[PDB]
């Protein structure tokens, strides 16, 4: 998910980079939040002591129902190297990571801390209606090319070659339009925090030029989530390559600046979803026609109904629409899924589907008590139409490769059918019609032994 | 012990049919029977297989508009 | 527009963005949003003021589509004329309507009203001496008609047989027709003293499609839509109750003539000798000033050389001047010359009581021309979930026809391929084991299949009796008692018999294993067999329709245009692509290869006096 995410990527570091990037204290807080409870606790208990520490203690600490909480919580402490553990006397002797210890110490008591929460220069603009307009303003923006409306404005090639470079949204050159993939409509699924993190992430794996330095942009990154909205920072105290990607995340809509080349910048409310979170819009009604009644004014929610719903008309609080087969095929041109599409569906059910289900599965439990079902919110013939199409859209599966036969020996066969086997590249084998199947991957191998 | 060019799909026998007839129609198709749920199909004609197959089955499916 | 600049989303409505319909402030209480486009009515059913829209919207609108929470309605000519005939003026149409939207009623749809609703009732077909008028209380309305002159205070006699066309011209031009009968006022026809037995108790929705119909204190001719089951018959003898003047009911088959003329005798205060029946075997008339008579449409539509006896009761019927016709099944009148006989027969009230108001071809709206608009379309839905008629669970089974049938499936004509892809083994088996299984359960199936070779072979093949067209009456009787009595008897095979109007034992279960083309009566016609069930009053009950098809066939293509107009109704059609037990169940029919590959052989190899002794 979210923490996840940001957990594998600082696992991926390497410890000599995690020891540099524990220097600024803003950076230990954001880490910190991101580790277990239990971790946080043996972090926080671990921190106002200088001395040493004994496993053995916080293995007594645990109660016997949550031991697996704490293997979780030493392994992910130990992969990240916030621990380096001690073999001394014979005992499994545990020191917290000592950068990171006098980090999270200035952080919480006050102290040094170079700046790496910021200075503020007290001259301040509305949040609501220019620092969250303008946030709002560039999302949309990005979205709205993403999922492929027409736009009289388009992003720049920065997030244009990021969006392109991505395991996400392919482009053909040949028609020339930039088209969705399954991780594109995925991408659309989780709530923007996350969002923003896949996209962070994504711009993270992509900085390996040596005009970027990973650790400061970390910092900066782990600095715009510890920031308060609605009042400007000035930037003396960030570096250049700091400096550039802060004007990277003000065409990503993070950050909002008055001017180019401002000595101040105004983080906005999306800096401050990038740590955690926190009838609705977009709230659907399907029935057994398969006509969709979506309660959305917002041009963005409408722009992703259109991938798989046939619009018919719009009014203010909803756009009629009706699914189609030819719209699910048009999703499923695009590599959407059934199972993301009905969960879509599902995610933006009305709350009058969702009581119709209750009182249903209520009907239900006092007719049949023995056997329990789920809270099937919308109806089942729409979910099985929709898996439908997608298995006549999915009738035939081809691999290519090479089949292998007139063979006039058995054994030579069966050889090399076992040796495929072995390899694991073998689709089909069968000693009846002496043919064997290989993949295109796996023809190779096969051609290699049959040459020699 | 002989090589040839060709890749495989996967279907049932209505889809195996369908095939088996457009290789009437066109002869550069599918090379050779495997069973009654594989065939070994020419690559460079491969989307055209899929491309023709998506179009002919749509007389079995009401469409309105 | 209202000066509104389009959003970068309002590019995929092709001029449908109603967007610029300012939201009221309290939207949220009223339930309606109206498109100007189409003047297409959508009601949402969970929000205040529901019901107290919904009854206003299916007196002034036609039902497109009724789901569970939004309701479509679409406004209409025909809608507004009836609207307006109950006594409901423009102004409150139109004030009722901007309360009851959240947008504001957009000016298109106001000038639809004004437009449609003027100019109702300047024509009138008035019918005197058994000879057609029509009447205009404006002059200028007669002098300016002058395209379609079949002319033979204000008004001038059209001739009998084109009574259909000046209904269509009139139709064409903004002066629709008034079709009202004042029998309250009407004293040249001789009453009846028929009313309804005080025993006999009415259903609240018959209620509501006969204040439909005599909304205004007069008898509007037009279509009352129920399902089998819920009491057309029973709509059709309050109506005659109601007019209390001579009635001609005309019905499909001689049955149903038989018990039309019991159920007047059962339900309502009407003589025997009142009562008359105009078939092949009964040809006496009654001898009072005024009757009932009961006859088949064939027998009225006769243009063959018919009977003297048959000629003279045909020549009385045609020279009385009948108050009330009932117009049984009126989905096969707009046939070639069932059209005939709504001018044959001149009457001054026209009521079409059908279950199935649809046909395959365009001539279904023909109907508004020859009886009149569409009175009164029964929720299907609202009647099945309170109990009046039986909860069926219509399901779809895909049956994967096999390798060797496909084959010679591809290769092969229509009509040789109908055939094929209807005896297919897994049909077979799907068959087998839906009847094993509800035979289990203590259900009476009735199987359709309308071809009847395929009818004899499933029959023989699975061990149960089947009814088709060439067996005689006697047997099909005796094969009925049997089905509905002996418990041995759970499974009838029935070709296209069962799907036309024919006296049935009650059903719980249906399998569909073949069908006559995209019939959409017929579909309905056939669901209709299990939809009266005794079991509604039992908690938990449930019917059960089946439609076995062969898969990737042209059977998908003809099933989905069937099951249109029963999703139309509502009923979702769940697909069965896998029947828990196909394997193991004891004996499969056509399981080896090779009683298969023998069932494709035989599918295939069916396709002076004394000169007088020499003679």
């Amino acid at each position: 998910s979210l923490k996840h995410s940001v957990t594998q990527y600082l696992e991926e570091i390497p410890q000599q980079v995690q020891n540099r990037l524990y220097t600024s204290p803003a950076t230990c807080l954001a880490i910190y939040r991101i580790l277990p409870p239990l971790a946080k606790f043996f972090i926080m208990a671990m921190v106002f002591n200088e001395n040493e520490v004994p496993l053995l203690d916080l293995d007594k600490w645990v109660n016997s129902n949550g031991k697996l909480q704490f293997q979780n919580a030493i392994k992910s402490m130990k992969s990240l190297h916030l621990l380096i553990p001690n073999k001394s006397s014979g005992t499994l002797m545990i020191n917290l990571n000592p950068t990171f210890k006098i980090s999270l110490r200035n952080a919480l008591t006050g102290g040094e801390v170079q700046n790496s929460f910021g200075v503020v220069v007290e001259e301040n603009v509305v949040s609501l209606d220019l620092l969250d307009e303008y946030s709002a303003n560039k999302w949309e923006t990005i979205l709205h090319f993403m999922v492929g409306t027409p736009l009289a404005k388009i992003p720049s090639e920065k997030v244009l070659n990021l969006l392109k470079h991505s395991k996400l949204m392919e482009e053909v050159n040949s028609t020339g339009e930039f088209k969705i993939t399954n991780e594109g409509f995925q991408f659309l699924l989780q709530e923007i925090n996350s969002q923003l993190w896949t996209l962070l992430l994504q711009y993270l794996k992509m900085i390996e030029t040596s005009k970027m330095d990973l650790v400061d942009v970390l910092h900066f990154i782990f600095m715009l989530g510890a920031l308060e909205v609605g009042k400007a920072y000035k930037i003396d105290a960030l570096s250049e390559t700091q400096r550039i990607m802060l004007q990277d995340m003000r065409d990503y809509g993070l950050v909002f600046q008055k001017h180019s080349n401002d000595s101040i910048f105004y983080p906005t409310k999306l800096a401050l979803m990038l740590t955690s979170d926190t009838i609705p819009d977009g709230s659907l009604i399907v029935e057994t026609n398969f006509k969709i009644y979506s309660y959305s004014n917002s041009p963005l929610q409408i722009a992703v109904l259109s991938l798989f719903v046939h619009l018919k008309a719009r009014f203010v609080n909803m756009v009629l629409g009706q699914i189609t087969r030819e719209s699910i095929r048009r999703a499923l041109t695009n590599g959407i899924t059934a199972d993301q599409i009905i969960a879509y569906l599902e995610t933006h059910a009305h709350p009058q589907m969702r009581r119709l289900a209750e009182e249903k599965l209520e009907k239900k439990l006092e007719l049949d008590p023995n056997c329990k079902e789920p809270l099937q919110v919308l109806p089942p013939t729409v979910v099985d139409q929709i898996r439908l199409w997608q298995l006549e859209l999915d009738r035939v599966i081809t691999y290519e490769g090479s089949l292998y036969s007139d063979f006039e020996t058995s054994q030579e066969y069966n050889l090399l059918s076992k040796y495929a086997q072995d390899i694991g590249v073998l689709l089909w084998k069968d000693d009846k019609k002496k043919k064997f199947f290989i993949s295109k991957e796996g023809n190779s191998q096969v051609l290699d032994f049959a040459k020699r | 012990a002989r090589a040839r060019k060709g890749a495989l799909v996967q279907c049932d026998p209505s889809i195996k049919a369908l095939i088996l007839q457009i290789d009437a129609k066109m002869s550069d198709i599918v090379l050779e029977e495997l069973d009654d749920t594989h065939l070994l199909v020419n690559p460079s004609k491969v989307e055209f297989v899929k491309h023709e197959l998506n179009r002919l089955l749509s007389k079995n499916i009401y469409n309105p508009m | 527009p209202a000066d509104f600049v389009p959003d970068s989303v309002s590019g995929m409505f092709r001029s449908h963005d109603f967007s610029y319909l300012r939201l009221r402030p309290d939207h949220a209480s009223r339930p309606l949003w109206i498109s100007p486009s189409d003047g297409r009515i959508i009601l949402e059913s969970f929000s205040p003021l529901a019901e107290q829209a919904q009854d206003f919207l299916v007196t002034i609108a036609e039902p497109i589509s009724r789901p569970s929470h939004i309701h479509e309605y679409k406004i209409t000519a025909y809608s507004l004329y009836a609207a307006v005939s109950v006594g409901l003026e423009t102004d409150d149409i139109i004030s009722v309507l901007d309360r009851l939207s959240k947008v504001p009623v957009a000016e298109s749809i106001i000038n639809f009203i004004k437009g449609a609703t003027i100019s109702y009732g300047k024509v009138k077909l008035v019918i005197k001496h058994n000879r057609y008028f029509v009447e205009t209380t404006q002059a200028d309305i007669l002098q300016m008609l002058l395209n379609d002159s079949v002319i033979g205070v204000h008004s001038f006699e059209i001739a009998n047989e084109s009574v259909e066309v000046v209904k269509k011209r009139c139709q064409e031009i903004d002066y629709p027709v008034l079709e009202e009968y004042d029998f309250r006022n009407d004293h040249r026809n001789p009453d009846l003293d028929i009313d309804l037995k005080p025993s006999t108790q009415i259903r609240p929705y018959q209620e509501k499609s006969l204040s439909k119909m005599f909304g205004n204190g007069r008898a509007r001719s037009g279509i009352i839509v129920l399902p089998c089951g819920a009491g057309k018959t029973l709509v059709g003898i309050t109506a005659a109750c109601t007019i209390k003047k001579s009635v001609i009911v005309l019905c499909t088959s001689s049955v149903s003539v038989m018990q039309w003329r019991q159920q007047f005798l059962q339900w309502c205060t009407l003589q025997p000798e009142n009562c008359a029946v105009f078939t092949s075997d009964n040809k006496e008339m009654f001898q009072t000033e005024s009757g009932l008579v009961v006859s088949t449409y064939s027998m009225v539509a006769n243009t063959r050389n018919r009977s003297h006896d048959s000629q003279k009761v045909m020549d009385f019927l045609t020279g009385r001047e009948w108050g009330f016709i009932i117009l049984d099944e009126v989905h096969v009148v707009p046939a070639a010359m069932f059209r005939r006989v709504v001018s044959t027969i001149a009457a001054h009230a026209k009521l079409g009581l059908t279950a199935t108001l649809v046909r395959e071809d365009d001539k279904i709206g023909d109907l508004n021309f020859l009886i009149g608009p569409k009175l009164y379309e029964a929720n299907w839905m609202e009647l099945s979930q309170k109990g009046h008629i039986a909860n069926v669970q219509c399901a779809e089974v895909w049956c994967p026809m096999t390798a060797e049938f496909y084959q010679e499936y591809l290769r092969e004509t229509a009509r040789k391929r109908m055939l094929l892809y209807i005896m297919n083994p897994t049909k077979f088996q799907a068959c087998q084991f839906l009847i094993q299984y509800h035979e289990r359960r203590g259900d009476k199936i009735i199987v359709f299949s309308d071809n009847v070779y395929a009818l004899q072979e499933y029959a023989l093949k699975m061990g149960k009796p089947f009814i088709y067209g060439s067996t005689p009456q006697q047997e099909r009787m005796n094969i009925l008692q049997n089905f509905q009595y002996n418990d041995q008897i759970n499974t009838i095979f029935l070709s296209k018999v069962g799907d036309t109007s024919i006296d049935l034992p009650e059903a719980t279960c249906l399998i569909q294993i073949s069908s006559h083309y995209g019939s959409r009566r017929q579909e309905a016609q056939r669901l209709g067999r299990i939809l009266r069930a005794k079991r509604r009053n039992d908690e938990g009950f449930n019917a059960f329709f089946y439609s076995l098809v062969s898969k990737d066939t042209q059977e998908m293509y003809y099933s989905t245009k069937r099951q249109a107009f029963l999703v139309d109704q509502g009923y979702a059609f769940k697909v069965i692509t896998h029947l828990h037990g196909m394997e193991n169940i004891p004996n499969l029919a056509y399981a080896s290869p090779r009683e298969r590959r023998e069932l494709l052989q035989e599918v295939l190899l069916k396709n002076h006096p004394l000169i007088r002794k020499m003679y």
